[PDB]
RNA sequence: GUGGGAGAGGGUGGUGGAAUUCCCGGAGUAGCGGUGAAAUGCGCAGAUACCGGGAGGAACGCCGAUGGCGAAGGCAGCCACCUGGUCCACCCGUGACGCUGAGGCGCGAAAGCGUGGGGAGCAAACCGGAUUAGAUACCCGGGUAGUCCACGCCCUAAACGAUGCGCGCUAGGUCUCUGGGUCUCCUGGGGGCCGAAGCUAACGCGUUAAGCGCGCCGCCUGGGGAGUACGGCCGCAAGG
C-alpha cells in the first residue's frame, strides 16, 4: 500500500508515503549496527567527486549478510522485520537457533515466525539460500553472487528479482533485474524469491525538502549556467543546446556507450539489456 | 463401420484406457465425430473430456501427419 | 554423397518450393519457381512447380540421390504437380507425407485471413 | 460446501417441533448460513459479480420470510434474528 | 477428505536406485499432506505419443488417494518440484460412465 | 427438506501442445515476397526453403452441433479449489409468506482513460509502394497506441427476439438437448421448424403468441431543428 494525505499544504498534495505494514521491530538490532560515515560525496582529497550530495537525515548502518554460505545447515528463524534507511529494502532480523544474530535483506512474502536455512540441501521455499545450481531452472531469485564467496551483489534493490533460464557447465543463465542475460557461476549462491517492498517506486517525494531530507542538493542545469561552467553555458536568453547534449565534461550524454570493449567480463555476458 | 459397435464394455472415463481410445481418433490423430464414433451427444462429451487428458499425460496424440 | 534423402516442397498461393535434405535433414539443393525463369505471379503456377522439381531432382540426382521421402506444406496450386514431377524424376518416391502447419487457434491472422 | 451433518445441526436446532424442517424459522436459519459463507467468499472473491446476485437473492429471500414472521408472531421474530444475529 | 487420482511421469533413463529415491521423496510428500493411499498402480515406461523433456518415453506412476480438499493443489506443487517429475495431475476420483 | 442430474455459469491458483515471431548452431544457393498485374521491401554483409537448440506472448484445432449455461453484457485446451443459478423424483415440512416495481443499489460488449507490468501475432494514427483525373481510400510492404495482466475509472450499443415481468386459459406434427417412469412410449424442463382457433395494415405471430384475459411498471403523441441548447447531477478527460 502507499498513504496519501489529504491537500491541507501545497506540498501535501501529491506526497505520498511508504506504507510501513510489514514492519513489526521499530528499532535496530544494537549488536548489528555501526556509524555511517557521511562524506558529502566528497573523497579522501576532500573535492567534490558526485556532485550535489549532502545535508540529509542521520544514519545508523545495519550490518547485512551477504554471504549465508556463512552457517549452511543451521536454520534460523524470522524474528522481525524493520526499517532500513540505507536502502530501498526492507530487512529481516534472524535468530538462529545456533543463537547467533544477522539480518539480511527481506524477501517479498517473508512471515514473522517462520524459518528459513541455507545450503546445498535447502527446501526450494522463500528465504532459503542455495549455490545457483540447485535451484530449478525458471523459479525466480535475489540476493545474487557474481563471482563464489565474493557476496550477494545482484538484485538487491526493493521489488527487483533475477530469474535462472538454462544451465551451461560451470555456469548457470541468469536474466537480471535490467533485462540483461548473463552467464553465473553455479557455486554463487542465492536466495529464492524476490526483493519485498514493490510498491517503492510508486512514492511521490511531493516537495523539494523531501529530496533534501534524502540528502539529495539541488540540481542545476547546465543550461542555466555560463560557458566556464558547462558546455550548454550562456547565450542570450534561453537557449537550446547548440551542440549533441553534454556532461559538465563535454563527453556526449545522449545515447554515447561507455562500457569498456575489451573488458573481461564481456565473455559471459549473453545479452546486452532491453528497453 | 461405425467404432461403438466393434468394442464390447468400455468406461468412457478410463483416460489411461490408451489401447481402446486411440480407435477414437482418426488416422491424423483428430477426435472422431458422433456420426463416426456412434456416441451420443452427452456420452461423446465424456469420450473428447477425457481423451484431451490422455493426450495431456503422453498416451494420445494431439496431432499426427498424413501418410498417403 | 548420399543415398536415401527427403524432398521437402514449400507450395503456396504465390510459388512452389522444391528443397531436397540428407537423411539427418540438411539441405543439398534447392529450385523453385523464380530459378526455373519466372517471376512476379507466374512463379506459383502448376506447370511452374513442375520445372522446379525437376530441375531441383535434376539437381539431386547430379550429387548422387536416388531414393528420397517427399514432405508436402501448403495448400498451392502447383503442389500436387510437383509430386508427379518428383515420381516421374528418376527417384525412387518411397512415401509421401503432408505435414502442413496448422494452428489450435494461435496467433491472430492478418485481415486477409478473416 | 457445506456439508450434509453441518447443515444437520442448523436444521436441528431451529426446528419448532421434533419432525421439523422447512418452517420460516429453520427456512431463516437455512439461509443465514449460506449468505454468511458466500459473503466470505465474496469477500476474497472481489470479481465474482455473478455470485454476488445468488447473494442478493438470498439476502433478498431471507428478508421477505422475516416480513412474514414479523407480521404473525412479533415476540418470535425478535427470539430468531437473536439468535442468528441479523439486524443493521 | 475426497477421493483423488494422482498421476506422475519420471525421467525414463535413471537407474532403479534412484527412481525408488523420487518416489521416496513422493511417498514423504503425500504423507507430509495427509494423503492416505488406497489403490496404487506402477505401469513403468510406456511409448509416448510424443517427445515429453525431448524423449520418447516415460515411466509412469499412479495412487488413489484421500486427503484434504484444500490441500490438492498445495500438494501437486510440491509434488512438481524435483527436476525429474515431468507431469502431475491429480483427478477428482469418479465413478466410470459405462457404453455397451 | 430428503435424494439425484446436465452445463464454455462466475472467481482464484496451476499446467499441455499446435502455430507465428526473434535469437543460436548446422547445412545450403540466387532469389524470396507480394498482387489483377506490379512496386515498395528482404537477399551474396548469405535471404527464402530444411534440420536441431532456445526465448517469449497471445489464442485454444479436431470434439463443435440448427448444441449447452447465464438476468443481461457474455462464457470454449486441461487440471484442483471456492461459488451461483437451475431441472428432476418423493409428495415429507411452512401455511398466501405472493406478483410487480417510481426512487435506490449492483452488474454491464467493444473502444476509451489513470498508475504499474507485459508486448509474439494483429493493428487506428502515421510512413512508403501501387491504382487513379485526384486516392488524405479500397490492394501491397512497414508501423505506434491499443489488443494481454493487476487495481481503479468510463456506463455507451443494431446492449436485438428491434418483443417488460408474472399468472391462468385456447388443436396438433416433427426435430433436438437434459431429468424421471410402467422405456413401444408416457411425463416434466429448456432449444428450433410447420401449423388449430384466433390475431395482424400487411409481412408474419401462433402453448417460447404478436391469441383470449388480470396485475404492476417503463415508453409513444407529425418530419427536421435535436439527443442539440440552457439548467442540473455524474466523470481525470473523452463524454454520460
Ligand atoms: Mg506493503
Ligand atoms: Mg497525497
Ligand atoms: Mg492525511
Ligand atoms: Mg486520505
Ligand atoms: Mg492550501
Ligand atoms: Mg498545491
Ligand atoms: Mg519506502
Ligand atoms: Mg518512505
Ligand atoms: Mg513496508
Ligand atoms: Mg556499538
Ligand atoms: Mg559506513
Ligand atoms: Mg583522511
Ligand atoms: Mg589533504
Ligand atoms: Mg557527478
Ligand atoms: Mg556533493
Ligand atoms: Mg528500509
Ligand atoms: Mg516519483
Ligand atoms: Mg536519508
Ligand atoms: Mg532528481
Ligand atoms: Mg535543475
Ligand atoms: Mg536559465
Ligand atoms: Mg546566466
Ligand atoms: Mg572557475
Ligand atoms: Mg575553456
Ligand atoms: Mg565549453
Ligand atoms: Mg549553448
Ligand atoms: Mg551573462
Ligand atoms: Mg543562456
Ligand atoms: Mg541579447
Ligand atoms: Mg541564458
Ligand atoms: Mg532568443
Ligand atoms: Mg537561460
Ligand atoms: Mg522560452
Ligand atoms: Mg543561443
Ligand atoms: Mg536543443
Ligand atoms: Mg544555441
Ligand atoms: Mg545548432
Ligand atoms: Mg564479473
Ligand atoms: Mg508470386
Ligand atoms: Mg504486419
Ligand atoms: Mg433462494
Ligand atoms: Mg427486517
Ligand atoms: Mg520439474
Ligand atoms: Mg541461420
Ligand atoms: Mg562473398
Ligand atoms: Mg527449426
Ligand atoms: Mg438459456
Ligand atoms: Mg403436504
Ligand atoms: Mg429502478
Ligand atoms: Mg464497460
Ligand atoms: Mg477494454
Ligand atoms: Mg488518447
Ligand atoms: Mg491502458
Ligand atoms: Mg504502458
Ligand atoms: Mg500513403
Ligand atoms: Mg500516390
Ligand atoms: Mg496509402
Ligand atoms: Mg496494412
Ligand atoms: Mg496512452
Ligand atoms: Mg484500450
Ligand atoms: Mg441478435
Ligand atoms: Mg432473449
Ligand atoms: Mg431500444
Ligand atoms: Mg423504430
Ligand atoms: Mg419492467
Ligand atoms: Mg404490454
Ligand atoms: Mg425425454
Ligand atoms: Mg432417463
Ligand atoms: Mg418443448
Ligand atoms: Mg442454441
Ligand atoms: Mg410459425
Ligand atoms: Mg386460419
Ligand atoms: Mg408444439
Ligand atoms: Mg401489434
Ligand atoms: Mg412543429
Ligand atoms: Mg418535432
Ligand atoms: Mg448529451
Ligand atoms: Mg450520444
Ligand atoms: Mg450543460
Amino acid at each position: 500500500a502507499v498513504k496519501k494525505f489529504k491537500p491541507y499544504t501545497p506540498s501535501r498534495r501529491f506526497m505520498t508515503v511508504a506504507d510501513f505494514s510489514e514492519i513489526t521491530k521499530t528499532e535496530p538490532e544494537k549488536s548489528l549496527v555501526k556509524p555511517l560515515k557521511k562524506t558529502g560525496g566528497r573523497n579522501n582529497q576532500g573535492r567534490i567527486t558526485v556532485r550535489f550530495r549532502g545535508g540529509g537525515h542521520k544514519r545508523l548502518y545495519r550490518i547485512i549478510d551477504f554471504k549465508r554460505w556463512d552457517k549452511v545447515g543451521i536454520p534460523a528463524k524470522v524474528a522481525a522485520i524493520e526499517y532500513d534507511p540505507n536502502r530501498s529494502a526492507r530487512i529481516a532480523l534472524l535468530h538462529y537457533v545456533d543463537g547467533e544474530k544477522r539480518y539480511i535483506i527481506a524477501p517479498d512474502g517473508l512471515q514473522v515466525g517462520q524459518q528459513v536455512v541455507a545450503g546445498p540441501d535447502a527446501p526450494i521455499q522463500v528465504g532459503n539460500a542455495l549455490p545457483l545450481r540447485f535451484i530449478p531452472v525458471g523459479t525466480v531469485v535475489h540476493a545474487v553472487e557474481l563471482e563464489p564467496k565474493k557476496g550477494a551483489k545482484l538484485a538487491r534493490a526493493a521489488g527487483t528479482s533475477a530469474q535462472i533460464q538454462g544451465r551451461e557447465g560451470d555456469y548457470v543463465i541468469l536474466r537480471l533485474p535490467s533485462g540483461e542475460l548473463r552467464k553465473v557461476h553455479g557455486e554463487c549462491y542465492a536466495t529464492v524469491g524476490a526483493v519485498g517492498n514493490a510498491d517503492h517506486k510508486n512514492i511521490v517525494l511531493g516537495k523539494a525538502g523531501r529530496s533534501r531530507w534524502l540528502g539529495r542538493r539541488p540540481h542545476v542545469r547546465g543550461a542555466a549556467m555560463n560557458p566556464v561552467d558547462h558546455p550548454h553555458g550562456g547565450g542570450e536568453g534561453r537557449a537550446p543546446r547548440g551542440r549533441p547534449p553534454a556532461s559538465p565534461w563535454g563527453w556526449q550524454t545522449k545515447g554515447l556507450k561507455t562500457r569498456k570493449r575489451r573488458k573481461p567480463s564481456s565473455r559471459f555476458i549473453i545479452a546486452r539489456r532491453k528497453k | 463401420a461405425k467404432v461403438k459397435a466393434t468394442l464390447g464394455e468400455f468406461d468412457l472415463r478410463d483416460y489411461r484406457n490408451v489401447e481402446v481410445l486411440k480407435r477414437f481418433l482418426s488416422e491424423t490423430g483428430k477426435i472422431l465425430p458422433r456420426r463416426r464414433t456412434g456416441l451420443s451427444a452427452k456420452e461423446q462429451r465424456i469420450l473428447a473430456k477425457t481423451i484431451k487428458r490422455a493426450r495431456i499425460l503422453g498416451l494420445l496424440p494431439f496431432t499426427e501427419k498424413l501418410v498417403r | 554423397q548420399v543415398a536415401s534423402g527427403r524432398a521437402y516442397i514449400h507450395a503456396s498461393y504465390n510459388n512452389t518450393i522444391v528443397t531436397i535434405t540428407d537423411p539427418d535433414g540438411n539441405p543439398i539443393t534447392w529450385s523453385s519457381g523464380g530459378v526455373i525463369g519466372y517471376k512476379g505471379s507466374r512463379k506459383g503456377t502448376p506447370y511452374a512447380a513442375q520445372l522446379a522439381a525437376l530441375d531441383a531432382a535434376k539437381k539431386a540426382m547430379a550429387y548422387g540421390m536416388q531414393s528420397v521421402d517427399v514432405i508436402v506444406r501448403g495448400t498451392g496450386a502447383g503442389r500436387e504437380q510437383a509430386i508427379r514431377a518428383l515420381q516421374a524424376s528418376g527417384l525412387q518416391v518411397k512415401s509421401i507425407v503432408d505435414d502442413t502447419p496448422v494452428p489450435h487457434n494461435g496467433c491472430r491472422p492478418k485481415k486477409k485471413f478473416r | 460446501p457445506i456439508t450434509k451433518e453441518e447443515k444437520q445441526k442448523v436444521i436441528q436446532e431451529f426446528a419448532r417441533f421434533p419432525g421439523d424442517t422447512g418452517s420460516t424459522e429453520v427456512q431463516v436459519a437455512l439461509l443465514t448460513l449460506r449468505i454468511n459463507r458466500l459473503s466470505e467468499h465474496l469477500k476474497v472473491h472481489k470479481k465474482d459479480h455473478h455470485s454476488h446476485r445468488g447473494l442478493l437473492m438470498m439476502v433478498g429471500q431471507r428478508r421477505r420470510l422475516l416480513r412474514y414472521l414479523q407480521r404473525e408472531d412479533p415476540e418470535r421474530y425478535r427470539a430468531l434474528i437473536e439468535k442468528l444475529g441479523i439486524r443493521g | 477428505m475426497r477421493r483423488y487420482e494422482v498421476n506422475i511421469v519420471l525421467n525414463p533413463n535413471l537407474d532403479q536406485s534412484q527412481l525408488a529415491l523420487e518416489k521416496e521423496i513422493i511417498q514423504r510428500a503425500l504423507e507430509n499432506y495427509g494423503a492416505r493411499v488406497e489403490k496404487v498402480e506402477e505401469l513403468g515406461l510406456r511409448r509416448l505419443a510424443y517427445p515429453i523433456a525431448k524423449d520418447p518415453q516415460g515411466y509412469f506412476l499412479w495412487y488413489q488417494v484421500e486427503m484434504p480438499e484444500d490441500r490438492v493443489n498445495d500438494l501437486a506443487r510440491e509434488l512438481r518440484i524435483r527436476d525429474n517429475v515431468r507431469r502431475v495431475m491429480v483427478v477428482k476420483s469418479q465413478e466410470p460412465f459405462l457404453a455397451n
